[PDB]
């Protein structure tokens, strides 16, 4: 939800590390034009965690929207970005038609279509260098033969769909060999008291009846032992109570 | 750079087209000049490309539409004189006063003053005046304007490494580069000598129908020999016979099929024409509807405080942008060109990833006669009972299918010997081969010859009788009318032989089958990039320009010709004159 984007060639880079995402106000509300990507599901995203999440904000053409895909070649797919074949996350698009753009033609931002060389998967590429397919030099300018692929944008929230500014979240996931940090939401039941029932509790699971303790505990502490070695109190994951 | 300096002048032509004020007027000029700066500072530094080196073919046709010069060529003086006499002959063709000289009190004008009269005027003399005068007054000062002209363009041709500027039309035809495939530039004048052979005997015997119904009107002023006077052709010229079709009514106490009368008692809207018609496009196998062209564009007349002009045209913007623009009404034929101009929006909606050098039609008539196969599909019985607009059992006999079949041969049949009589007149009037004091009497003598149709009035050379039309007018190209009907009946005959309906062709419907979609999206999709020679040979087949559905098409229309005319005479002669008493 950025007021202010960055550029498809000059892609930020925000961290998404040690913390909890919600994505049950995000993705299942989804306030968003389309929601479709492959690899995973968005209802796998709940019960599944990976050590690196990375994320920016950029707006593309609304043709430019197929070029995003693992293993995809083309005009923005082989010069301004790369997605590659091991692509873990999603990318999740949005219409911006009035806030991103300006009168004639959103001329703030720009993006390249010609480089001089295949680009790899991340590349912050902000060069202003010359593809050069002839014989003979221009000595750097914009002249014979020597093309100048920076040109900006022309977003207007009257136009087609062909060029409508569409504000694209590629949310790339990655798994290492560190333990997860960023984990899904997950749903969780009432609690019952006096009964023999089964426990599905964050870090302690087995069987038993949950009765009032009068006992002294500490803030970190998961779950508690007796003298013979068995499992007499839990704290709530959600709040407190042993 | 072409993506933005050319789309900031084209939508202001769009903004002039919707909102006309007269600070609007001055808002395509100063966005436009810039296009035509870039226009020139491109070209100057696309002189010196080695052609010789570059084995890329998708570079070198890039390459070709770049190395153009264009009218600056010349000197100073000269590219301001063609800047000069553009805008003085559009100018008296628009704001043009015509009227009677016996009573010269009253005079109106141009657009609801000389349409009425060739719809429904009977008279022999009133009718006279509207097609004389009209040569007579803005055609009298044209004469001096295309004898300059026509030393103009001359000059043009010759450094950019033509023959002569009737090469200049056919160098959008040219396909070279590619071995088995080539195409020259002469190519297209033997092609059209071949194609104007098999539709020779098609209209000598469409002559001798009309001339036949129209010897109850005039009794003593058409002959059963000779030519047609000028003047009742039902047009100005006789681009289109549509308006000759209730003086040449085959049964009139047979229905017309049309739903004028059943789209009022169901409350329909101009929302609801493009609407239906989208699904046409969906079921064949092509993309769907964009939003910018529902909520943006224009479809009703916005109130009677601001004039816009609505003439029917696709506004290719740029960039995937997709825009029309027409007062929509309620009647057959707007919804006829509702199905044409989207034809052509359609068109550039495919290639969509290609460049702006690649992003137009094969050739100058490509973009218009692949507008036209949805157009001919939409009137088909076959796919107005789909819909629910017509009855749900309605007649169709052999009797009732003549009257479809004219509603199809007098505006598509019709125009193609006046399409050939004009464009063999421009293409010899730039190669010198007619002087000054034969250059008006070549042009009605090859006219009594091929069309059948005589001046009722002697011109001489002071006037000039074919720069009354709106695209001679605007210097604009003529051939792209003569393949436009040869094209959209190669591909309406190739696109239902994958839909596997066993019929005739004007019965037939590319509709509720996909095996014409996928056949047809690899071709549109190509553009610029694959010539229209190996385009046309992975849709009909066949790399040569022929005339096979077109005969295919009146099969049943030639059988009856046939028949009602065994007592007719067929053909005409250079004898017959109105004048000659």
């Amino acid at each position: 939800n950025a007021t202010r984007f960055a550029s498809v060639y000059a892609w930020n880079r925000k961290r998404i590390s040690n913390c909890v995402a919600d994505y049950s106000v995000l993705y299942n509300l989804a306030p968003f034009f389309t929601f479709k990507c492959y690899g995973v599901s968005p209802t796998k995203l709940n019960d599944l965690c990976f050590t690196n999440v990375y994320a920016d904000s950029f707006v593309i053409r609304g043709d430019e929207v197929r070029q995003i895909a693992p293993g995809q070649t083309g005009n923005i797919a082989d010069y301004n970005y790369k997605l590659p074949d091991d692509f873990t996350g999603c990318v999740i698009a949005w219409n911006s038609n009035k806030l991103d753009s300006k009168v004639s033609g959103n001329y703030n931002y720009l993006y390249r279509l010609f480089r001089k060389s295949n680009l790899k998967p991340f590349e912050r590429d902000i060069s202003t260098e010359i593809y050069q397919a002839g014989n003979k030099p221009c000595n750097g300018v914009a002249g014979f033969n020597c093309y100048f692929p920076l040109r900006s944008y022309s977003f207007r929230p009257t136009y087609g769909v062909g060029h409508q500014p569409y504000r694209v979240v590629v949310l790339s996931f990655e798994l290492l060999h560190a333990p997860a940090t960023v984990c899904g939401p997950k749903k969780s039941t009432n609690l019952v008291k006096n009964k023999c029932v089964n426990f599905n509790f964050n870090g302690l699971k087995g069987t038993g009846v949950l009765t009032e303790s009068n006992k002294k505990f500490l803030p970190f502490q998961q779950f508690g032992r007796d003298i013979a070695d068995t499992t007499d109190a839990v704290r709530d994951p959600q709040t407190l109570e042993i | 750079e072409a993506e933005d300096l050319f789309y900031q002048s084209s939508l202001a032509s769009w903004n002039y087209n919707t909102n006309i004020t007269e600070e609007n007027v001055q808002n395509m000029n100063n966005a436009g000049d810039k296009w035509s700066a870039f226009l020139k500072e491109q070209s100057t530094l696309a002189q010196m490309y080695p052609l010789q080196e570059i084995q890329n073919l998708t570079v070198k046709l890039q390459l070709q539409a770049l190395q153009q010069n264009g009218s600056s060529v010349l000197s100073e003086d000269k590219s301001k004189r063609l800047n000069t006499i553009l805008n003085t002959m559009s100018t008296i063709y628009s704001t043009g006063k015509v009227c009677n000289p016996d009573n010269p009190q009253e005079c109106l004008l141009l657009e609801p003053g000389l349409n009425e009269i060739m719809a429904n005027s009977l008279d022999y003399n009133e009718r006279l005046w509207a097609w004389e005068s009209w040569r007579s007054e803005v055609g009298k000062q044209l004469r001096p304007l295309y004898e300059e002209y026509v030393v103009l363009k001359n000059e043009m041709a010759r450094a950019n490494h033509y023959e002569d500027y009737g090469d200049y039309w056919r160098g959008d035809y040219e396909v070279n580069g590619v071995d088995g495939y080539d195409y020259s530039r002469g190519q297209l004048i033997e092609d059209v000598e071949h194609t104007f052979e098999e539709i020779k005997p098609l209209y000598e015997h469409l002559h001798a129908y009309v001339r036949a119904k129209l010897m109850n009107a005039y009794p003593s002023y058409i002959s059963p020999i000779g030519c047609l006077p000028a003047h009742l052709l039902g047009d100005m010229w006789g681009r289109f016979w549509t308006n000759l079709y209730s003086l040449t009514v085959p049964f009139g106490q047979k229905p017309n099929i049309d739903v004028t009368d059943a789209m009022v008692d169901q409350a329909w809207d101009a929302q609801r024409i493009f609407k239906e018609a989208e699904k046409f496009f969906v079921s064949v196998g092509l993309p769907n509807m964009t939003q910018g062209f529902w909520e943006n564009s224009m479809l009703t007349d916005p109130g009677n405080v601001q004039k816009a002009v609505c003439h029917p045209t696709a506004w290719d913007l740029g960039k995937g942008d997709f825009r029309i623009l027409m007062c929509t009404k309620v009647t057959m034929d707007d919804f006829l060109t509702a199905h044409h101009e989207m034809g052509h929006i359609q068109y550039d909606m495919a290639y969509a990833a290609q460049p702006f050098l690649l992003r137009n039609g094969a050739n100058e008539g490509f973009h218009e006669a692949v507008g036209e196969i949805m157009s001919l599909s939409a009137a088909t019985p076959k796919h107005l009972k789909s819909i629910g607009l017509l009855s749900p059992d309605f007649q169709e006999d052999n009797e009732t299918e003549i009257n479809f079949l004219l509603k199809q041969a007098l505006t598509i049949v019709g125009t193609l010997p006046f399409t050939y009589m004009l464009e063999k007149w421009r293409w010899m009037v730039f190669k010198g081969e007619i002087p000054k004091d034969q250059w008006m009497k070549k042009w009605w003598e090859m006219k009594r010859e091929i069309v059948g149709v005589v001046e009722p009035v002697p011109h001489d050379e002071t006037y000039c009788d074919p720069a009354s039309l709106f695209h001679v007018s605007n210097d604009y190209s003529f051939i792209r009318y003569y393949t436009r009907t040869l094209y959209q009946f190669q591909f309406q005959e190739a696109l239902c032989q994958a839909a596997k309906h066993e019929g005739p062709l004007h019965k037939c419907d590319i509709s509720n089958s996909t095996e014409a979609g996928q056949k047809l999206f690899n071709m549109l999709r190509l553009g610029k990039s694959e010539p229209w020679t190996l385009a046309l040979e992975n849709v009909v087949g066949a790399k040569n320009m022929n005339v096979r559905p077109l005969l295919n098409y009146f099969e049943p229309l030639f059988t009856w010709l046939k028949d009602q005319n065994k007592n007719s005479f067929v053909g005409w002669s250079t004898d017959w004159s109105p004048y000659a008493d």
